[PDB]
């Protein structure tokens, strides 16, 4: 069976180099070409470029052509691209696929893709602020959550009232700002009658720095 | 699939780098891969559903005024007035010409070369390569081998004689 | 540089026929082939050399290719074929690339239109003694899931600060989205009032919030 498995998912600062590979099998590697395809988050497919497994010819589209370089070994059929000088505004996820070596065949297997983000950022644990209940946050029911701020890497987990408290809630997914650091919020629906006899407390847990936070929140 | 054992109705079996396909006789086209027939020159009223072509048959339009076009068949498509199959549409291959590779769930357009030439994988698979081919071709019948003739292996009247092959 | 021009967004009902155009210059000569990719899966091919279907791919699935227009159409629309679909091409030219199209957006309607709830939190006074501000705009209960959200300070559009989530399913299948807009304490105070804009088919929902 043709498989294509692309390399993990990588974390590296602007203007440093990264090199995903994408591991071939189930065919004659030297029958088909391998292409890499980018996609920015929310964006679309982009074709940067092929290599040509027998003697390593490359060709790349032009806007690549300065900071990509493509390669192969053919002893372990797996295919290579190298970016070079990362822009801090290029996170992006990466896909290998194959076509027959002719003219204009089909893309018939792809790689899963390996994203590849771009953070001057190191460990930091999040900040968490509290989103108030009020007047103005009342139709018959209210909204209140957390704010979780700058927080590197991902990923944190919300929980409301230690896990007793969840029809709800709602926790977004996280943004990656301009800084290089994630901010998101969990929210959660609740009647407003049961606005100061029911406490809520949200349980921030951020791992990947060893940090836990519960923060208590009332209305203003 | 067309082998080295197809019978050609009406026609006969030529060779090339990559492939055997089946040729027809003088004026004759071919109306299925191993089949040639008649082909009528004008489609009119009387020659619905009849050849008109390699791979294409004639149309009835009904219209004001009714019209008759050759077209072909299901998978081929018209490219420079031949009817070829689809995934050749954009299939350049220089000295040969584009076939169906089949050897995977999705079908590909690929080039079979004339004699004397291979598919360049460095160079998109075009024909564009030196390289022999040995004629596998079962030229059975009286005083006849297999002959090279406008790049591609056919069964022809050995040297010396003429068309059964005759002195 | 040839281009590939692909709708970006086709709304269908369960049971209707979604069609999705690919112009191009001569795209009529050239073999167009199409994929499928699902929100955060591998794109997969799903008609190739104009109109020939791999198998797996059901026969509702049908492509044509003709003039300056290859169309991709689906009948019968399931929920199950909610994807973004991108058509592609080989320019055989000097320039000698692969070109994908722009992508279209297939949404399937499986429910009712919904019209978004705005909660607009101003900055915590918390936030605020650690000398920053962040507006906190939460859209919630709509569908389809797909919004614009525009900034508004004192009765003026802002452009930096602002980040936005792409909408995600709550537990009661509708959307959900969220909008941050990052300010310093001196601009919370400096102006009278901020606004959060949400569009949502058509018609915009506004919230607004004032330093207290």
């Amino acid at each position: 069976q043709v498989q294509l498995v692309q390399s993990g998912a990588e974390v590296k600062k602007p203007g440093a180099s990264v090199k995903v590979s994408c591991k071939t099998s189930g065919y004659t590697f030297t029958d088909y070409y391998i292409h890499w395809v980018r996609q920015a988050p929310g964006q679309g497919l982009e074709w940067m470029g092929w290599i040509n497994p027998t003697d390593g010819g490359t060709n790349y589209a032009q806007k690549f052509q300065d900071w990509v370089t493509m390669t192969r070994d053919t002893s372990i059929t797996t295919a290579y691209m190298e970016l070079s000088r990362l822009r801090s505004d290029g996170t992006a996820v990466y896909f290998c696929a194959r076509d027959r070596i002719t003219t204009a065949a089909p893309f018939d297997y792809w790689g899963q893709g390996t994203l590849v983000t771009v953070s001057s950022a190191s460990t930091k644990g999040p900040s968490v602020f509290p989103l108030a209940p009020s007047s103005k946050s009342t139709g018959g029911t209210a909204a209140l959550g957390c704010l979780v701020k700058d927080y590197f890497p991902e990923p944190v987990t919300v929980s409301w009232n230690s896990g007793a408290l969840t029809s709800g809630v709602h926790t977004f997914p996280a943004v990656l700002q301009s800084s290089g650091l994630y901010s998101l919020s969990s929210v959660v629906t609740v009647p407003s009658s049961s606005l100061g006899t029911q406490t809520y407390i949200c349980n921030v847990n951020h791992k990947p720095s060893n940090t836990k936070v519960d923060k208590k929140v009332e209305p203003k | 699939k067309v082998t080295v054992d197809t019978v050609c109705k009406r026609g006969f079996l030529i060779q090339m780098s990559g492939h055997l396909e089946c040729k027809c006789e003088n004026d004759l086209v071919l109306v299925n891969e191993e089949t040639c027939e008649e082909k009528v020159l004008k489609c009119d009223e009387k020659t619905v559903n009849k050849p008109c072509g390699d791979f294409s048959k004639c149309i009835k339009i009904d219209g004001n005024p009714v019209s008759y076009a050759c077209k072909c068949n299901l998978g081929y498509d018209m490219v420079n007035n031949v009817c070829i199959p689809n995934e050749c549409k954009q299939v350049t291959c220089g000295n040969g010409k584009c076939i169906l590779d089949t050897s995977n769930p999705v079908k590909t357009g690929v080039c079979s070369c004339n004699i004397g030439k291979v598919p360049n994988v460095q160079d998109q698979n075009k024909c564009s390569k030196d390289g022999e081919t040995k004629c596998s071709l079962k030229c059975l019948k009286e005083q006849e081998t297999c002959k090279a003739v406008d790049g591609i292996y056919k069964c022809d009247c050995k040297d010396g004689f003429i068309i059964i092959c005759t002195g | 540089s040839y281009v590939l021009t692909q709708p970006p967004s086709v709304s269908v009902a369960p049971g209707q026929t979604a069609r999705i155009t690919c112009g191009g210059s001569n795209i009529g000569s050239k073999s167009v082939h199409w994929y499928q990719q699902k929100p955060g899966q591998t794109p997969m091919l799903v008609i190739y050399y104009d109109y020939d279907r791999p198998s797996g791919i059901p026969e509702r699935f049908s492509g044509s290719n003709s003039g300056s227009t290859a169309t991709l159409t689906i009948s019968r629309v399931e929920a199950g074929d909610e994807a973004d679909y991108y058509c592609q091409v080989w320019d055989s030219s000097s320039d000698h690339v692969w070109v994908f199209g722009g992508g279209t957006t297939l949404t399937v309607l499986g429910q009712p239109k919904a019209a978004p709830s705005v909660t607009l939190f101003p900055p915590s006074s918390e936030e605020l003694q650690a000398n920053k501000a962040t507006l906190v705009c939460l859209i919630s209960d709509f569908y389809p899931g797909a919004v614009t959200v525009a900034w508004k300070a004192d009765s003026s559009p802002v452009k930096a600060g602002v980040e936005t989530t792409t909408p995600s399913k709550q537990s009661n299948n509708k959307y959900a989205a969220s909008s941050y807009l990052s300010l310093t304490p001196e601009q919370w105070k400096s102006h009278r009032s901020y606004s959060c804009q949400v569009t949502h088919e058509g018609s915009t929902v506004e919230k607004t919030v004032a330093p207290t």
